[PDB]
RNA sequence: UGCCAGCCACCGCGGUCAUACGAUUAACCCAAAUUAAUAGAUCCACGGCGUAAAGAGUGUUUAAGAAAAAAAAUCACAAUAGAGUUAAAUUAUAACUAAGCUGUAAAAAGCCCUAGUUAAAAUAAAAUAACCCACGAAAGUGACUCUAAUAAUCCUGACACACGAUAGCUAGGACCCAAACUGGGAUUAGAUACCCCACUAUGCCUAGCCCUAAACCCAAAUAGUUACAUAACAAAACUAUUCGCCAGAGUACUACUCGCAACUGCCUAAAACUCAAAGGACUUGGCGGUGCUUCACAUCCACCUAGAGGAGCCUGUUCUAUAAUCGAUAAACCCCGAUAGACCUUACCAACCCUUGCCAAUUCAGCCUAUAUACCGCCAUCUUCAGCAAACCCUAAAAAGGAACAAUAGUAAGCACAAUCAUAGCACAUAAAAACGUUAGGUCAAGGUGUAGCUUAUGGGUUGGAAAGAAAUGGGCUACA
């Protein structure tokens, strides 16, 4: 036979053991391939703990200062009047738009919100498409 | 369950509070009556002492009051 | 719960006879009847002496034929003759099959006064009805 | 429990042993008051030949006699040894058979 | 699933990404031996319980002269194989997952059946997923269309190349010869 | 030998077939020693404290200790103690009005100085907000307002100090309503209870005691961590510093001590003796005058018909009577073994008789003698119930469990059910069938047997004799027109 024990160790321990103790006695495809390529880490088994306490997750949320420039427009004019796709991989919305004019703005030495955000929006009137202006 | 425990002492504790009642006057003599040795120890206790520091009779202004026949 | 003539369940290993495994109210159905004879229409005398002739004639195949008797034995009766049919297991070297084929028909005949008709059918094993 | 604790109240010490009916002694002399019988305890049941006895302790105890048949008559001076009986309440004394006023329970050849 | 955290990128105002980078790592690895077993001659088990893509699936594993299971998975398959499935029998080489779940959200039988048998196991752990007893993971997104069909057919050229080359050697061996 | 005589260190053995007794027969093991007894050596806890024995009712400090950095922010507002105040309801007590009013499952007693309405102080208690979770050390605290006011630059700490729900005790007030006790009323075999009705100590205030709770979140304080890790169950697992507590179960919130405004009290808290257990959590059953759904189809209820219990008689039990069968005897006995006793049957009693006394042979026959709790046979019964069971497979372990169909660990031939047969074509109906087990259910008197007994007799024959009714009852038959 073998050993059926999922808990013990990984599958390759298992089989490379018990071949060792020669007790099966075909060596199985998969293991020379394995041998050849393993993978990164080793398939063990681990009980999936719940965290107490003060632990906390290790993922980094994901952040712009795009978005912080975003958050205006939205805050203004609201979701672009263009619509969305997420088909198309190069779409550019109102939105990207606003934001590039802004950082062109923004190279252009300016400090000051009101003149960065106005005339990044004069930038995107100039290139004809309809600001909703909601307050 | 812990019940039967507690069923145990339950009983034990009924069993007991009617016998109390019974044997009332009964206790109340033997409490008094142990009262009464007390007191006299403690006498004894002080007695002792004259004889032992060689006073004959007990030191001026003594009437060696009684703490333990205390009532009311 | 009916106990008659029936063989109970095992822990289902029990080798069981064709015979065996048909229960009394299976009778007619699918079983036949292992004897046969005039007496029980409804004109008819003398059903008693073919019985009584009839068990005699069981006991009498078991006992001469030790061990070696395979299902229940097959009486037949036409016309004063008796023909005997028996499943008989391959035990004895054959010489002494015909010993005891001579034996019986002679000894039979002369005691129920009319002639027998012997039939061995010799089988390699119990024929295995259900389980096993 | 802490280490201060288990300073404080030492390690621990094996508490000496109770001594028993024999009070100690291996066997005991004694003399016979009344023979009689007693009932066992529950799921078994029969009837126990015992006797009533003094020790040279001056003190008085239910003991009991092993075997079947004996004579015990009052005054008798007998022998015993600390072997408890599991049938019976109480009864922790046994007499010594062969000894004194108790010969070996007979035999039957 | 907490044994995400690492294959993770990070949130994404509450959506976790995973890390493609690492996926490429891991797939290609899965790929490659999936390979290397198809030319070695091998049963390779595909398995699924999402319905969207069944027929994929199916489709998919039917045209690589790869089996696959979609369907309920009776209990003792793999365990029990000699009463299941026939009197004496081959197991599958490799089991490939394309969702590693049962339509009730728990791991799917067959993780720790295959686990359980000594057989090698690749398959698309999703951030809900655990990961942890499948041989060769790929950390990825099994619910979009795009994304079962695009792993579909990988898995499938993967199977089909290492036929074609199995084919090959053995006309050059019979050359050789 | 038959729960007797007896044996055992613990579990236990003896109730008719004892490897446990007593004695043989074989063995085992020690061996000039061998057993028994009694003392030792050895033996708890560097383990624990939610459910098992164990975190004290609460806080502070002394004694004694432990120590990187951060470690006082605010009530989402109900600590406490004062002083003042009242919205709803209720009650006195008047004015009318009607005879009832109250009260239960149903009533009774009770009150008509009652009831409805309209007025109205005191006393007591604080709807909603609260699906909130604050304040206090804990007990506790939630109507309103104002006064005073919530220790410690914050580690642990007592037998010291100060508090501590209810109930209770002492003195004085209060008294709407509630209410131990008690008296009526029902219920009941009884009802010192549950239900009803009154009414009291008492809950309320002021002052003084008493110091107990399932004072429990059964989870000690202060810093930490989520690493390692599932006995079970519950509130997931652990470090470090401390103090407090636990050495089988009863006995025992007990006996004696000590101290206390207690003197049927509180606190502290043993031993003799008895037992081989006592405990915690779980597992399948079974059970439930628990809850919920769904049924009963001759079936519980409601309903329909025809009868039993009364009468005469038939016949079976049970009792008395007899010298004079046995067996059945809740459902699952009682016109039952009997589809069958004048002799016979026949097993019974009374007398007489016969001893290789049916057979081919046998120190052998023959036995309706004791075991149905040794049995095979045949059956009853749950049951017109759906389950039983090998072979496997799974379960951070398994005593056992193992399904969900947009399916989650089950597969499996077998025996049951179902299906088919029979009731002369269908169909339904009826018949049959109906496992595994259960009731040590029935039967050694159908027959056969294991164990025991009888052998000039518990064997075998001949002749007679039994089966009477004071009653009591089961089932029938025939009536009452
Ligand atoms: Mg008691
Ligand atoms: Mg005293
Ligand atoms: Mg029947
Ligand atoms: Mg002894
Ligand atoms: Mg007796
Ligand atoms: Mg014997
Ligand atoms: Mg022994
Ligand atoms: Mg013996
Ligand atoms: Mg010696
Ligand atoms: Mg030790
Ligand atoms: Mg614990
Ligand atoms: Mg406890
Ligand atoms: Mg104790
Ligand atoms: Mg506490
Ligand atoms: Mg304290
Ligand atoms: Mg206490
Ligand atoms: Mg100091
Ligand atoms: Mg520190
Ligand atoms: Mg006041
Ligand atoms: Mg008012
Ligand atoms: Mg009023
Ligand atoms: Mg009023
Ligand atoms: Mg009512
Ligand atoms: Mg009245
Ligand atoms: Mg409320
Ligand atoms: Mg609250
Ligand atoms: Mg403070
Ligand atoms: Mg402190
Ligand atoms: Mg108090
Ligand atoms: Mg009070
Ligand atoms: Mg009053
Ligand atoms: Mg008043
Ligand atoms: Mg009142
Ligand atoms: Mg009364
Ligand atoms: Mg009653
Ligand atoms: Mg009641
Ligand atoms: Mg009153
Ligand atoms: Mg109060
Ligand atoms: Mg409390
Ligand atoms: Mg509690
Ligand atoms: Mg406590
Ligand atoms: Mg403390
Ligand atoms: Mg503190
Ligand atoms: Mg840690
Ligand atoms: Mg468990
Ligand atoms: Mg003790
Ligand atoms: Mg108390
Ligand atoms: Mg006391
Ligand atoms: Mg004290
Ligand atoms: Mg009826
Ligand atoms: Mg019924
Ligand atoms: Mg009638
Ligand atoms: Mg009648
Ligand atoms: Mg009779
Ligand atoms: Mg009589
Ligand atoms: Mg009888
Ligand atoms: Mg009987
Ligand atoms: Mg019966
Ligand atoms: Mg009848
Ligand atoms: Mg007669
Ligand atoms: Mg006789
Ligand atoms: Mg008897
Ligand atoms: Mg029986
Ligand atoms: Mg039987
Ligand atoms: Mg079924
Ligand atoms: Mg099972
Ligand atoms: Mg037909
Ligand atoms: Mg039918
Ligand atoms: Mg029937
Ligand atoms: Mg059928
Ligand atoms: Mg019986
Ligand atoms: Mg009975
Ligand atoms: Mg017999
Ligand atoms: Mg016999
Ligand atoms: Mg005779
Ligand atoms: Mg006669
Ligand atoms: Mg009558
Ligand atoms: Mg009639």
């Amino acid at each position: 036979a073998g050993s059926r024990l999922e808990t013990v160790g990984s599958i390759f321990s298992r089989t490379r053991d018990l071949i060792r103790a020669g007790v099966l006695k075909e060596k199985p495809l998969w293991l020379d391939i394995y041998n050849a390529f393993p993978p990164l880490r080793e398939p063990v088994f681990r009980r999936p703990r719940l965290r107490y306490g003060k632990a906390k997750a290790a993922v980094q949320d994901i952040f712009y200062h795009e978005d912080r420039i975003r958050a205006k427009f939205y805050s203004a004019y609201g979701s672009g009047p263009k619509a969305f796709d997420l088909f198309n991989p190069n779409f550019k919305s109102t939105c990207q738009r606003f934001v590039e004019k802004y950082i062109e703005l923004q190279r252009l030495g300016e400090t000051d919100e009101e003149k960065l955000f106005v005339e990044a929006g004069k930038a995107l009137l100039a290139e004809g498409v309809t600001l909703r202006r909601v307050g | 369950k812990n019940i039967l425990k507690i069923r145990r002492r339950k009983m034990n504790h009924h069993k007991y509070r009617k016998l109390v009642k019974r044997t009332r006057f009964l206790r109340r003599k033997v409490r008094e009556g142990r009262l009464r040795q007390k007191q006299v120890k403690f006498e004894r206790d002080l007695k002792r002492i004259w004889q032992k520091a060689g006073l004959k009779e007990a030191p001026a202004g003594w009437q060696t009051p009684k703490i333990y026949l205390k009532n009311q | 719960k009916n106990r008659a003539a029936r063989v109970r369940v095992s822990k289902g290993d029990k080798p069981v006879t064709y015979e065996e495994a048909h229960a009394p109210h299976y009778i007619a159905h699918r079983k036949g009847w292992l004897s046969l004879h005039t007496g029980n229409l409804d004109g008819e005398d003398h059903a008693a002496e073919r019985t009584v002739e009839d068990v005699f004639l069981r006991k009498f195949m078991l006992g001469t034929f030790p061990g070696c008797l395979a299902d229940q034995l097959v009486l037949k009766r036409r016309a004063n003759q008796l023909e005997i049919c028996a499943l008989v297991l391959r035990q004895l070297p054959p010489h002494k099959f015909y010993f005891l084929v001579g034996y019986s028909e002679t000894l039979l005949s002369h005691f129920y006064k009319c002639p027998v008709h012997l039939h061995l059918q010799t089988v390699p094993s119990k024929v295995v009805y259900k389980y096993i | 429990a802490t280490l201060n604790q288990m300073h404080r109240l030492g390690p621990p010490k094996h508490p000496p042993g109770k001594m028993g009916p024999t009070a100690g002694r291996p066997q005991l002399k004694g003399v016979v008051l009344r023979t009689f019988i007693r009932k066992p305890k529950k799921p078994n049941s029969a009837n126990r030949k015992c006797c009533r006895v003094r020790l040279s302790t001056g003190r008085e105890a239910v003991c009991f006699i092993p075997g079947e048949g004996h004579s015990l008559q009052e005054h008798h001076v007998v022998l015993v040894q600390g072997g408890r009986t599991q049938d019976l309440p109480g009864v922790k004394l046994t007499v010594v058979r062969g000894k004194y006023d108790c010969g070996h329970v007979q035999k039957k050849k | 699933h907490r044994f995400m955290e690492p294959y993770l990128f990070g949130s994404r105002l509450g959506q976790d990404i995973i890390d493609l980078e690492q996926t490429a790592a891991h797939l290609q690895l899965a790929l490659n031996f999936t390979a290397h077993v198809a030319y070695r001659e091998g049963i390779i088990l595909f398995v699924s319980r999402h319905r969207q893509f069944a027929h994929l699936i199916e489709t998919t594993a039917r045209d690589c002269g790869e089996y696959a299971h979609t369907r309920y998975f009776k209990g003792g398959l793999l365990t029990n194989a000699p009463l299941l499935l026939g009197p004496g029998v081959r197991l599958p080489d490799l089991i490939i997952f394309l969702h590693t779940l049962n339509n009730v959200f728990e791991p799917h039988v067959a993780v720790r059946d295959a686990a359980k048998m000594n057989i090698p196991t690749v398959g698309i752990v999703d951030t809900n997923c655990n990961p942890a007893l499948i041989t060769y993971p790929v950390p990825g997104n099994d619910d979009s269309p795009p994304a079962v069909r695009l792993f579909c057919r990988l898995f499938q050229v993967a199977i089909s190349r290492a036929k074609e080359k199995r084919r090959q050697v053995e006309a050059l061996y019979r050359l050789q010869g």
